[PDB]
């Protein structure tokens, strides 16, 4: 289309703004609660879908120059009205809610695009089901789908929520009857469905029914419904013989968070198709299959991984080709349990390579992993806020080391490397010196198994354990491997048990997969289980390990040959 | 809030609307209806709001138009017809305005037709496709259209505006408008344009007949796209080509008194040029 903006629009918006804030050829006026907010007529038309019938439909309102809008804030109004003067929205975290509102009434689609999407990217712990009836107050599809699949997902660990107890028959059937509860038990939604009409119980008997079935005859035993019956308002018989009509129809079936299997979530494994470089993948220990997981970027790699005690997944940091006719990137993402796709988050401040993440008191914390360095100090570290939602600086790495692991015991941060051990106390922000080990290995990485420190591997099959009560570094055994290889460790917590991953490889000989099951006082790795190569292939030497639950019919299958 | 508060704003919006439908806006507020309509969206209770005005505007139309159309059908039938329904989309134009803030929500929510698609809608099964107005348009417009075609002039602009009626009422396309007008235009014109080759071979002969059918298919052309819709032409001259020309072919070219041989040998070059322009 024939329509330019280089220095004649910005011109042209620029002296718009100049007859506003001089009050220059101004013919409407809006009285909000005695507040007055002289403006022109064309910007309310070509900003809000409702102003455009308030000046066009031949009224008593169009003529009158002394307009007296109601519900609404002066404050929304100010910064909707200013938006339509300059673009710039300049929105915080506090007055999103009133603001969506005022947009909502006055039709202005294109803030509440940007508020429905500042909305959709901040559900991060608590607004969740705040925002969910918000949402559900005024039809929003978009926010209404993140927001009901969000609550899904931490809804059902808290169960305990104030907003919650102030919801709608209509959605709450909704999160109830669904089938995206992330609960490994049934009891738990029972109990929540309880006291949701424990509060209001007498007064609302009338849903006291509805959600009653929706917990199914899964939770609908003898003793609670004998419960309700002794506990409702007097002269009531009807309501009984409802009651007893819940237990054995309504397709009892069994749920979807039940089956959080401890899975081995990998990452960079070799690719099947030669068009794509690495791939990311899973193993299941009791089903004994390997599954696959989607790119976070689809082209980036070099990534770390972390799993918070919640069991979330999360990747920060990594190199992507430049691409030209490999590039750093401190983007972030995250895992999602049901959807298999990765929703990103905010970004880190420096473009790390192989960034350490760590999970500790509720909060990320990134060690290391080449943030970008060129000095004699360098040294530095960046945390992740897990509620606020940002970065914050924090006391930097004493010494800089390469090629480091870091793990979390007793709530306390222990980064290791080469021969040292610092610890980061995260109350007082400070690194403290711990034991050094008399063995020089790199290139390795550590588990946090109980309360002991597990440093596999190194250059090997080096077996260093540290305790924190004890404040020392012992040998126990070595692993048995065949001779002439070079044996690539991973340690990793299983079922409440220190087992490991180990590799072999020969000259002219292919790679053999076995899981070990060691043991604390026999110094000795029993033999668990032996991965059968019909059904998982060839890794790679970049590959990473970590422990976490997933859903085997979100994910998908890896088709292989045996 | 309580159920009193919401039948109250719905009472007053009713009102109001039925004033706009009686082109009484110029004294109704612009403000209070939105911040009425906002209130009551937002109490998630559309489903009542759109029931409750499709029927008020389906009562509105039956007791007013409905009335007025079959009260006039014989003094300005198609006058009256124009003038209800620009009334009627002057007032939806508001009605509109206000019910899209409502249907943005609702229609992106609920999965339903847009309120100014409701009300076109429910013109088109309450006006034109009743059960007594629908004929007389028909038989009204066959025979305005034929009286034209006879030779004598009537009001063409009036035909333009109910096309271009019709056509929007399609609302969708044209699948109503073609069916509507088209289907039965189509019979009467094929038995007009048959009885007026019947009429022509047995009158003239080849020398004449090609240039006064010439003639009648450009003023046939130029009334369709002149008089009547957009593209209005395909079935048209296919029909019209199939019933003049597919019927003069076996006999004007072969049977005597200069047809194809003899004005061929005589050596008429004008006679042989249109001759091929046209077949």
């Amino acid at each position: 289309e024939r329509q330019i903006n280089t220095e004649y629009a910005v011109s042209l918006l620029e002296q718009l703004k100049l007859f506003y804030e001089q009050q220059l050829f101004t013919d409407i006026v809006l009285i909000v609660e005695g507040t007055e907010f002289p403006c022109h007529k064309m910007v309310l038309a070509t900003c809000s879908s409702y102003f455009r019938a308030m000046f066009m439909s031949g009224l008593s309102e169009s003529k009158q120059t002394h307009v007296h809008l109601r519900n609404v804030d002066a404050a929304t109004l100010q910064i909707i009205i200013t938006y339509a003067y300059t673009g710039n929205l300049a929105m915080n975290d506090s007055t999103v809610e009133q603001l969506y509102e005022t947009a909502c009434f006055l039709q202005v689609e294109d803030v509440l695009q940007r508020c429905r999407e500042y909305l959709i990217k901040k559900i991060n712990a608590e607004n969740c089901v705040r925002l969910l009836s918000f949402a559900d107050l005024f039809s929003c599809e978009e926010l209404k789908q993140s927001a009901k699949r969000m609550v899904e997902h931490k809804f059902t660990a808290v169960y305990h929520q104030d907003a919650f107890m102030q919801l709608s028959h209509d959605l709450l059937i909704d999160i109830l009857s669904s089938d995206n509860l992330n609960v490994e038990k049934e009891e738990t939604v029972r109990e929540a469905a309880m006291l949701w009409l424990e509060y209001n119980t007498e007064s609302r008997s009338q849903y006291l029914s509805s959600v009653l079935s929706q917990i199914r005859i899964d939770a609908l035993s003898e003793v609670t419904q004998r419960a309700w019956f002794q506990g409702l308002p007097p002269n009531d018989k009807s309501v009984v013989v409802q009651g007893l009509y819940k237990s054995m129809p309504k397709f009892f079936k069994p749920r979807l968070g039940m089956t959080k299997e401890e899975m081995m979530i990998f990452i960079e494994a070799s690719s099947e198709n030669p068009c794509s470089l690495y791939s990311s993948v899973c193993y299941s220990p009791q089903a004994e299959k390997v599954y696959k997981l989607c790119s976070p970027p689809a082209d980036l790699h070099k990534v770390g991984t972390v799993v918070t005690p919640d069991n979330d997944i999360y990747i920060a940091g990594g190199q992507v080709p430049l691409k030209n006719t490999f590039r750093t990137v401190n983007c972030f993402y995250w895992f999602d349990a049901q959807q298999n796709t990765w929703f990103p988050k905010t970004p880190m401040l420096f473009v790390r390579i192989k960034p350490s993440l760590v999970c500790c008191e509720g909060y990320i914390y990134a060690i290391g992993g080449d943030s970008v360095g060129g000095e004699l100090n360098r040294r530095t570290v960046e945390r992740y806020d897990t509620e606020k939602d940002e970065w914050t600086m924090v006391s930097p790495l004493p010494c800089a080391w390469q090629w480091s692991a870091a793990v979390v015991v007793h709530d306390c941060i222990y980064v290791m490397t080469l021969n040292l051990m610092y610890c980061y106390f995260p109350r007082s922000d400070s690194w403290v010196e711990m034991a050094m080990r008399q063995t020089s290995r790199s290139f390795a990485s550590a588990a946090a198994f109980g309360d002991k420190i597990f440093y596999i591997g190194g250059l090997s099959v080096t077996v260093e354990i540290y305790d924190v009560n004890k404040n020392e570094w012992k040998m126990a055994a070595n692993i048995p491997a065949k001779r002439y290889s070079d044996p690539c460790v991973r340690a990793v917590v299983i079922s409440n048990s220190l087992c490991v991953f180990m590799r072999e490889t020969h000259l002219n000989e292919r790679a053999k997969y076995v899981t070990y099951q060691y043991d604390l006082e026999l110094d000795r790795w029993s033999l668990r289980q032996h991965i059968s190569e019909r059904v998982l292939w060839d890794l790679g030497r970049d590959f990473r390990c970590t422990v976490g639950k997933l859903y085997p019919s979100c994910l998908e299958e890896s088709p292989w040959k045996p | 809030m309580d159920e009193k508060y919401v039948n109250s704003i719905w009472d007053l919006l009713k009102n109001a609307i039925q004033e706009i439908q009686r082109k009484n806006n110029s004294g109704l507020s612009f403000e209070e209806l939105y911040r009425n309509a906002y209130t009551m969206v937002l109490h998630k209770h559309g489903e009542k709001l759109y029931t409750g005005l499709r029927e008020v505007v389906t009562e509105h139309l039956i007791n007013k138009v409905r009335e007025d159309v079959l009260n006039s059908l014989n003094n300005n039938f198609l006058q009256t017809l124009n003038q209800a329904w620009n009334d009627h989309q002057t007032a939806m134009v508001m009605i509109r305005d206000i019910l899209m803030y409502m249907d943005r929500v609702y229609v992106q929510q609920n999965n339903v037709e847009n309120v100014y698609n409701l009300g076109l809608i429910i013109f088109r099964d309450q006006v034109v496709r009743y059960g007594c107005i629908r004929d007389h348009l028909r038989q009204t417009l066959l025979d305005m259209i034929a009286r034209e075609r006879k030779g004598e002039v009537v009001d063409r602009g009036a035909i333009r505006n109910a096309c271009q009626m019709l056509m929007i009422l399609g609302l969708e396309g044209r699948s109503v408008y073609e069916e509507d007008f088209e289907a039965p235009f189509l019979e009467m014109s094929a038995e007009f344009f048959q009885m007026e080759s019947q009429k022509f071979l047995a009158e003239n002969s080849a020398s004449v007949y090609i240039k006064k059918v010439e003639a009648r298919i450009n003023e046939e052309i130029e009334r369709v796209m002149h008089c009547l819709d957009k593209s209005t032409e395909e079935p048209i001259v296919k029909v019209v080509e199939r019933e003049l020309i597919s019927k003069h072919m076996k006999t004007i070219v072969e049977m005597e008194n200069s047809g194809l041989v003899h004005m061929l040998k005589n050596g008429k070059t004008e006679d042989l040029g249109c001759m091929y322009k046209l077949f």
